[PDB]
C-alpha cells in the first residue's frame, strides 16, 4: 500500500514524490523537476541512488536526503 | 594472485596499482565497471530478481566482479593484484591508505571535494561520468555521516554466525551474509560506504578506488567465514524464484554460479588468511 504523495521546497529545492536498468517501482520522486531513482527495502525503509546503503523511514526522507547530498548541484536523469 | 593487506604495499605496489587503475580509466574501461555496478544496485530488489546484493549471490556476485576487475588491472601491468582494506584495523583518516600517494584523503568541507592523491579531479585524470550527481569532481566526507568504522570485535560476532543466509534471502534475513552486508545488526559493508561518504554512499561507488579495496576485505571476511564454518555452505540450493541458488548461473555473465566462485583459492590467495580451528 503506497505512501502519500509529497510537494514541498526544502533547501531550496523542490521535492515531489508520488505513488505509480532499475527495478520497477512503485513509488516517484524528483528534484527539481528531474526523478530520482528511490527503492523501498523489506522493513519499510527506503533508499536512493544518492544514498544507496543508508535507509530513512519515508521517500521524503529519501528525498531530502538527496538534497542534502547534492549541495546544491542538479540531478541527472536515471 | 596473492591479494594484500593495503597498509603493507610497497612503494613500488602502490605506484603500480595506481598506474594500472588510471590506464583503465583513460581508455574507457574502467566506467563500465562502475555502469554494471549501478545497474544491478537500481534493479535488485526485495520483492523482485536480485542477484548483486540483497541477497546470498551478493558475495559471489562481488567475488567474480572483482575477478573481472583485477583481470583488467592485469592486462595493464600483470603483477598488479587487488589489495583489501581491513578497515577494522586501519579505520582513521590516517591510515596510509588515505595518504596522497595512495588514495588521497577526504573532501574539503564545501564540496565534498578530494583534493589530492592521484585521483583528485585537479590532476584532470579522474573524471566523474557515470553519475547521478552531476558534479565530477571525486568526493569524500570520511566518517562524516557515520561516527566509527566497524570493529574487530563486531566483525568476529558476524563470522561467529553459523548459517550462510536465511529465507527470505533478501534485506530482512538473518544469517551471515545479511550481517556482513549490513542491513540487519550492527552493520559491517553498508556502514563503510556511508562512512566513506561521496560516490561511495551511491548506486556508482565504484567511480572511487577504495571501492575495490573495501570488497576485497569484504570478500576476505567470506573466506574467513568458510574457515570457521567448514560445515555451512552457500543456500539456498535450488528451485528458489528471483534469488540465485548454488547452481543457478549469474548475471551478467551467465557462464559462472555461486559454486564456482565458492573457494577462492583457484583465482588468488590472501597474504594471511587462518586455517580452521
Ligand atoms: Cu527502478
Ligand atoms: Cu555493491
Ligand atoms: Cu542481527
Ligand atoms: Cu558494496
Ligand atoms: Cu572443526
Amino acid at each position: 500500500a503506497a505512501p502519500e504523495s509529497f510537494d514541498e521546497v526544502y533547501k531550496g529545492r523542490r521535492i515531489q514524490g508520488r505513488p505509480a536498468h532499475e527495478h520497477g517501482g512503485g513509488y516517484e520522486v524528483f528534484v527539481d523537476g528531474v526523478q530520482l531513482h528511490v527503492m523501498r527495502n523489506a522493513d519499510g525503509s527506503w533508499i536512493s541512488v544518492v544514498s544507496h546503503y543508508d535507509p530513512v523511514p519515508t521517500p521524503r526522507a529519501a528525498a531530502r536526503a538527496a538534497v542534502d547530498e547534492l549541495q546544491g548541484a542538479p540531478l541527472l536523469p536515471f | 594472485t596473492v591479494r594484500k593487506n593495503q597498509a603493507t604495499l610497497t612503494a613500488d605496489e602502490k605506484r603500480r596499482f595506481v598506474a594500472a587503475v588510471l590506464e583503465l580509466k583513460r581508455s574507457g574501461r574502467y566506467d563500465e565497471f562502475v555502469r554494471t555496478h549501478n545497474e544491478f544496485i537500481m534493479s535488485d530488489t526485495d520483492s523482485g530478481e536480485r542477484t548483486g546484493h540483497r541477497s546470498p549471490s551478493f558475495l559471489p556476485w562481488h567475488r567474480r566482479f572483482l575477478l573481472d576487475f583485477e583481470q583488467a588491472l592485469q592486462s595493464v601491468d600483470s603483477s598488479v593484484t587487488l589489495p583489501y582494506w581491513d578497515w577494522s584495523a586501519d579505520r582513521t583518516v590516517r591510515a596510509s591508505l588515505w595518504a596522497p600517494d595512495f588514495l588521497g584523503g577526504t573532501g574539503r568541507s564545501t564540496d565534498g571535494r578530494v583534493m589530492d592523491g592521484p585521483f583528485a579531479a585537479s590532476t584532470g585524470n579522474w573524471p566523474i561520468n557515470v553519475r547521478v550527481d552531476s558534479r565530477t569532481y571525486l568526493r569524500r566526507s570520511l566518517g562524516g555521516s557515520v561516527a566509527e568504522l566497524p570493529t574487530r570485535a563486531e566483525v568476529e560476532s558476524v563470522l561467529a554466525i553459523s548459517a550462510y543466509d536465511l529465507p527470505p534471502y533478501n534485506s530482512a534475513s538473518e544469517g551471515f551474509r545479511n550481517h556482513l552486508e549490513g542491513w540487519r545488526g550492527v552493520n559491517l559493508h553498508n556502514r563503510v560506504h556511508v562512512w566513506v561518504g561521496g560516490q561511495m554512499a551511491t548506486g556508482v561507488s565504484p567511480n572511487d578506488p577504495v571501492f575495490w579495496l573495501h570488497h576485497a576485505y569484504v570478500d576476505k571476511l567470506w573466506a574467513e567465514w568458510q574457515r570457521r564454518h567448514p560445515d555451512s555452505a552457500y543456500v539456498p540450493t535450488g528451485g528458489t524464484p528471483d534469488v540465485v541458488d548454488l547452481n543457478e548461473t549469474m548475471k551478467p555473465w551467465n557462464t559462472v554460479r555461486p559454486a564456482d566462485l565458492l573457494d577462492h583459492t583457484a583465482y588468488y590467495t590472501f597474504d594471511a588468511l587462518e586455517h580452521h580451528h
